[PDB]
């Protein structure tokens, strides 16, 4: 599970029906500053995340251990909306 | 003409949570909401079809977790006379 | 802008007690109320995320004493397009 | 801040006799009435803490006699934010 | 202190025939009507206490032959605070 | 399972509820010297690790084989607090 | 007026591990502890709102593996009179 | 003389939440707390008689959610000779 | 002078007793003694009939809101007691 | 450094638990904290693995005498704790 800042949305119309209604989001890993520095990865929402929010997306075989993401084919999903990120006792990120 | 997406919810929060998740899922313009009284409220979104179709399908899933959800429907090509006679935004 | 907290009651009294308890619970700004007609009314609060969640689930509990509570939900960060079309305060 | 007393009846008549009995039972100020639609009506009174508690309990005896009483509640010292944003008579 | 008579009926017709029967029964002034939403309406009459007592119990027996009579009531002296905050035809 | 030094804490208020009460930590992989050399990654604690401690965080599908970390959606969790690191018989790291 | 979170454990080791993990789990200032006699010990934490809620939820789960744990509660915005009249730190 | 309100609780946490909801309920002065050992702790407030009645009852409902409440009592006019020896905020 | 005491597992019960005691007779409330473990003891002093009348109000008034442990009256404490125990009248 | 704690409802249990810990591994006994109501608590500090082996040598030696409330090991308490709680090693 990696920090990430939402960047955009992906829209697919021809997809496996088990997943329809899933919200596809585009996240780039961010340094603990909110400044996105990484490659684009897609993930489904399960928390009601929007663009511009800093999130945690879990990946792989354990990205399905959440309802409306069960035996569905998904290998990356959001699971949290950060509120502050501490580093050594000095806050580096806020809402 | 821009597509049409609608969600009609008994509560009010149902519309909002539906309205948001509809916006967060694709490039859509939330164009307003229409209160028919008696508690029934309807959110109206418009945009490209494939975007609405994802937002709509997403909005249903987001509002049901609050409950209610009366109706969910999508109009791809509203007749010109609709957009002229009804408050769906794209009205001249 | 700020987060979002909403409570919707089928009675004006329940909402008031729900409203009062919410502000008394955390540093949140009460904005007003939106009457959906037909009984249903909705309290609207806004502020930082964790304060709202601690306000609402303290309001929901504080409103169930009087009567029914239709819905309770919390948006951490409404999409920019909502604030411009719905009376959620913070509109430009 | 003066206290807060409210009476919500599903009939305009029920509200009135409830209102009159209050201003007749304790030294209270009657601000107005809030119609949330759908036949629901809410009377609002403000005054000293005890008088309100005495007024409401004295009004309900009269309203259940001629109307569907819905809610009876008292808020002893409401927040600044409530009176500042809601139409409860003690607004600056 | 001009007395007060009221009748709340679910449906327009009941209100009218009840009203017309009142103003014909004794010397009272019909001041208007209040729409509380959800179909409930209320007729309001003012005058001396003997008329309303004879006026109301004449409208009831005349409205009971048409629609669902919700409540029927008479106040022989509304506290001046009521006549001031409520639309009962005697606001100064 | 990777060498790692704790760097900071992350606080999420809107999170997948199956995980609430879990302690989210920020780890950077370190050389067997205590010299952090990598990107920040999040993982849940199950051993009570704190900031500045050198740890092992397991990753992937096998990060759930731990009590209060089971069917939760998590792809990385701590499982140890290092005490010493040998290289050829010469200690490079101590407590 | 930083938030307030508290954990009360009959033993002592319970408090420490609760005190520790509460600090290790979020940006909080461990403010001291209060011995109420009878063996009961109470940890008191204060800080920003969203953090206390995480430490508290974490400390409860972290102490339970030691046992006991009597009570656990969190106040987001303590009244000015509290921090001033009781030794929860933030007293001027 | 100013009234007197008391909540006794087997658990420091109970006293705080009892204190918090109390000062928030009505205009009373929280003067401190008294530790009898054995984990028993008592919150004490002074103010108007009507407020204490309303404040105290807001604590029991607020403390029962947390720890067991031993006693809840209210003193309208405590004798002059009491306020001298006991730590009740009105020691001359 | 005479003596009178109430002890109530609960600081509340003691106070309500002390009020009813002071309110009921011409007695002087000396203070209160905390014995630990939640047990606390109130101490009043004055004329016997006052105390014997005051305390009766205390037990009857604390039993409504408290768990009363013991209630007793001494008409004349030996001089040595006042010297060692903290019962106000201590030279 | 690490932390070791043992909590007994009896002054005796704590002592023997303390002694066994010092005799078991390289640890420093720093003192004890009376939480009232009987309960007392031993606190040791030293390297982590010694404490873990020290405690499970003390808990074993206290199980002979009576009940043992709790036994726990913190490998490295956050700096903020040590500065606010009487666990020795204070700045």
């Amino acid at each position: 599970m990696v920090l990430g800042k939402v960047v955009g949305t992906v829209v697919a119309s021809r997809k496996e029906p088990r997943i329809e209604g899933l919200s596809l989001l585009l996240v780039r890993a961010c340094d603990p500053d909110g400044t996105p520095t990484g490659g684009a990865v897609v993930c489904a929402d399960a928390v009601g995340a929007g663009v511009g929010e800093v999130v945690l997306y879990a990946s792989g075989s354990s990205a399905r251990q959440t309802e409306v993401t069960n035996n569905r084919p998904v290998d990356a999903t959001i699971m949290a909306i950060v509120d502050l990120v501490e580093m050594g006792g000095d806050v580096r990120f806020r809402k | 003409a821009d597509a049409l997406g609608m969600i009609e919810v008994r509560g009010f929060v149902g519309m909002v949570e539906a309205a948001d998740a509809m916006v967060k899922a694709a490039k859509v313009e939330l164009i307003g909401y229409e209160k028919t009284g008696g508690g029934y409220v309807t959110a109206v979104v418009r945009g490209d079809v494939a975007a609405v179709k994802a937002a709509t399908e997403a909005g249903q899933r987001a509002a049901e977790r609050v409950g209610e959800v009366v109706a969910v429907h999508v109009i791809p090509r509203p007749h010109v006379n609709v957009d002229a006679a009804l408050p769906l935004g794209r009205t001249p």
